[PDB]
């Protein structure tokens, strides 16, 4: 992403950020999903039951074709790594549903922001490039 | 629509076609003695929201499947920690049944709430253990839906508040219940007060490569909760 | 590091600014000066190019168009680097126009050649280089032909050497700065994923493509 | 809907939904030095209208395309006519690209705009010919859609105007792009200012008995076009 | 060059005024002063002329009159270039005054000569000499006799010499740069297309003339 990399130029940031999902099936597919946050400090879930008992949202993608999910707050401080993440998932709710003669496989695509409250401070330079 | 409710957001249409179980909304309780003395606890902050079951797999050979309330919630969030302990329990709930079907499948589900429904013995005298009376989140499959399983015509079963879900014209539907009993508040752990049912009527039909198994999702909203002293 | 907590607070807004962001004067070359009499040239040209160094480069590629003044500074030592009170001679050579052919050569007498006389024990000279495009900007992503010579959007070249009659036999380099100071860009670029292959071209290996996240065993599981 | 421009005319459904690059529209110059001496020419008569490409076919194996502007419209009509000669130029264009695919197809396509893209050597320094800067009205396939053939990621093509097409959703996307350069007027022939492009992120899938290429069909509409001294 | 493009706006108006001109401070002479005792002189006069070098004098040849100040810069040096510490002496001498004879002939002591003191590690030395003329203006066009000695103005002269009481062995070169100041310029010229012959008069080769344009094949073919 842009905020990945934007990130490699500073030392600390922290805001909110906002993933969606982008299902391209066929029209006549359908199902749902759990798109599910679990906050940092914890593992992510074992199971949907957990899953569904923290942030999450129940995504028809036969209803709706795209989903957003807001991450409430992050930070990183900052060779301990001081990140304790936090983690999004994907769980089946139902199975993806097929009618006749059409392909049964589909794909999700994944996108990522950063909302107006994020912010960055102490300028460095990129691991990346090595010169 | 998207229905966002505490923590939890689920998909789904917006359409003011509901069904009232018996016409009446879920109200907290009208003053009482006892609780005069403890005031009792309402609380909607992480505890009244929308709850989502694992789906059911309905196949051409199914009979169908029942929950027991507030059972199927006793472990469950926070929801079913206030259900245990708390020996004074009141409560309605809004149930949303949901069917992801393709346009070339075709069947019907008859989904109805039965107040103090109990299931009998098939014998003898077998009492029915726990396990037709608390199923758990799980839930149960019928043995003889014609008969309910109770004894009863299943063609009678629309004097119960209910919705048909004909996979031709509606997927969904909702259902609001109220709290009711012969008593205000009673122990929500040893009594079930009602049960909600979802039975194919007419079987599941699809042509070959179509998907073989149609999910049904449940979602449950507690509606209006009071809770009682702290075991 | 150290100082592990959660910063509930927004940061300073200040410093993700475009034009904080390509401040803070920095190396933009090394170049080397032997005055050896007839055996060894004796001066220096350097032609002004940003994108010498790849760490710069991956941040003017951020845009397609950019607009900025220039201020230089000559950090140069001896060798050992002790210094000795020798003059030198930074001539900037305006874009088209004749860069020295050698170290006594006329065009160091050339008036519209801007220059400097500073002793080598004295502070690194500093100068300011206004915007010098025929275009409203420089772009170092033109579609077409440019031709013409040696990287694009040409600025001008700086040429040194030490002024005395004799050769002094001396061996210098100097260290180039340059601080961008009102810097405005437009159309933001999607930054590099691949190494860079030559300069003045964004060419890419296409056998060996890098992958812009590293991997992990599976997808369905994050730590 | 249809829309009629001059003798030609197309139709697209009426839809407010647009992209317009970075948030300006066409517009025509500003009074300059040069053209204070010799007025500029402003054609809308037959010179502005619809244009509309050979379609392309997306297959399951694809890569995608990218245009070049002026250049695709170098020879055609009276366009390319104007194109030719006149050293001065300047315009905006109206952009509509379209897929013709059924409820049983699935895929995507990202569509953006990418001003002063510059396709690069795969190799030493293999100067990329005139086929990757100016490919034509045909236009090119891309080698390595991932980098772009940039050496640049497509996860990042976003900060471009852009618009997906989800064969799910939408079958359609309009770009408005205005005049993007760093001088006013410049030479349509040797500069190409900026580019189009189509990839399939999501690859076209179907199941056996349906078409197995769909068509991609391009439109252009020039804006505010100006036009310099003949030569 | 680069940049190949198209100019539809009009330029700058700033450059191209007289006294944009003709400012840019530049080398107007060198002169070499070797202190050897006896054997060597041991300080240096040089005459103040603008026209020594043909670039400066084909601009000022462009007008009949001029009137202007002039700001004089002395960069100095000794062979190899390494700079010690010794004071040096930059006498001015008016108009119609008498020249120093010799390295410690009465002259440098007279007061109206004025005089600048600097040591030879020290920043160049700067002064601003006013407008000289007994006209109102120079000029290098007189049709008549002058005659009276050696250009034509007389400015003034510098000299140079090392202040110490025995002669230090020492072999300096004095750059001198001059900065036209508060330039006015009357009755414009044509530009020379010849070479000069020599100094202070506009000779020409008879036998051979230049033309001011280059050839072609032929006059019906531009390219």
């Amino acid at each position: 992403t842009l905020v990945g990399q934007i990130c490699r130029y500073y030392t600390q940031w922290s805001g909110s950020l906002k993933v969606t999902f982008m299902f391209t099936g066929s029209f006549m597919a359908t199902g749902k999903m759990l798109v599910a946050y679990s906050p940092p400090g914890s593992a992510q879930p074992a199971n949907r039951e957990t899953a569904m008992l923290g942030t999450h949202v129940i995504w028809d993608f036969g209803l709706q074709s795209s989903v957003s999910l807001v991450i409430p707050w992050i930070s990183n401080t900052h060779n301990y790594d001081y990140y304790t993440a936090g983690v999004v998932t994907l769980w089946y709710q139902t199975n993806y549903v097929v009618p006749p003669e059409t392909p049964g496989e589909a794909y999700i695509i994944a996108m990522g922001a950063d909302l107006y409250k994020f912010t960055l401070k102490i300028c460095k330079d990129t691991d990346e490039v090595t010169q | 629509a998207q229905l966002t409710v505490g923590n939890s957001s689920i998909t789904t249409q917006e359409a003011a076609n509901i069904v009232l179980a018996y016409g009446e909304w879920p109200e907290y309780c009208p003053d009482t003695d006892a609780t005069a003395v403890d005031k009792p606890t309402r609380p909607d902050v992480s505890v009244n929201r929308f709850y989502t079951l694992d789906s059911k797999m309905w196949q051409e050979n199914s009979t169908g499947w029942y929950w027991k309330f507030p059972d199927v919630l006793n472990k469950t969030g926070v929801f079913g920690q206030n259900a245990q302990f708390h020996y004074l329990y009141r409560s309605g709930f809004c149930l949303h049944v949901q069917c992801n079907a393709s346009k070339f499948h075709q069947g019907a589900l008859l989904v109805a709430v039965i107040p103090e429904f109990v299931i009998a013995g098939r014998g003898e005298a077998p009492h029915p253990g726990f396990t037709t009376t608390f199923p758990g989140t799980t839930g149960a499959t019928f043995h003889d839906p014609y008969v309910l399983d109770s004894g009863v015509p299943l063609s009678q079963a629309l004097i119960y508040p209910h919705q048909w879900i004909n996979l031709r014209t509606n997927n969904c539907a909702t259902v609001i219940v109220p709290y009711i009993n012969a008593v205000p508040f009673d122990s929500a752990i040893n009594h079930s007060n009602f049960g909600l049912i979802v039975i194919p009527v007419s079987p599941l039909k699809y042509s070959s490569g179509a998907t073989t198994a149609i999910p049904i999702t449940i979602t449950i909203a507690p509606l209006n909760s009071e809770f009682g002293g702290l075991r | 590091m150290i100082e592990t907590r959660c910063v509930v607070n927004r940061n300073g807004v200040l410093e993700t600014t475009i034009n904080h962001f390509f401040s803070r004067s920095g190396l933009v070359g090394v170049v080397n000066l032997t005055d050896g009499g007839t055996d060894t040239t004796g001066y220096v040209t350097w032609d002004i190019d940003i994108m010498g160094f790849v760490q710069l480069r991956r941040k003017c590629e951020m845009f397609t168009y950019m607009r900025f003044n220039a201020e230089f500074t000559f950090v140069t030592t001896t060798k050992n680097g002790e210094a000795r009170p020798y003059m030198l001679q930074y001539m900037y050579v305006p874009p088209g126009a004749p860069k020295p052919t050698g170290r006594d050569a006329f065009q160091w007498q050339t008036a519209t050649n801007p220059s400097v006389f500073v002793k080598l024990t004295d502070p690194p000279a500093q100068v300011s280089v206004p915007f010098m495009s025929p275009a409203s900007a420089y772009q170092w992503f033109y579609d077409g032909y440019p031709t013409f010579g040696c990287p694009n959007n040409m600025m001008g070249t700086f040429a040194v050497r030490v002024v005395s009659r004799e050769a002094s036999q001396l061996k210098l380099q100097t260290r180039v700065y340059m601080k961008l100071k009102h810097v405005r860009a437009w159309v933001p670029r999607p930054i590099r994923s691949q190494p860079y292959l030559l300069k003045n071209f964004p060419n890419y290996d296409s056998s060996k493509i890098t992958n812009s996240a590293r991997d992990r065993s599976s997808i369905k599981q994050a730590n």
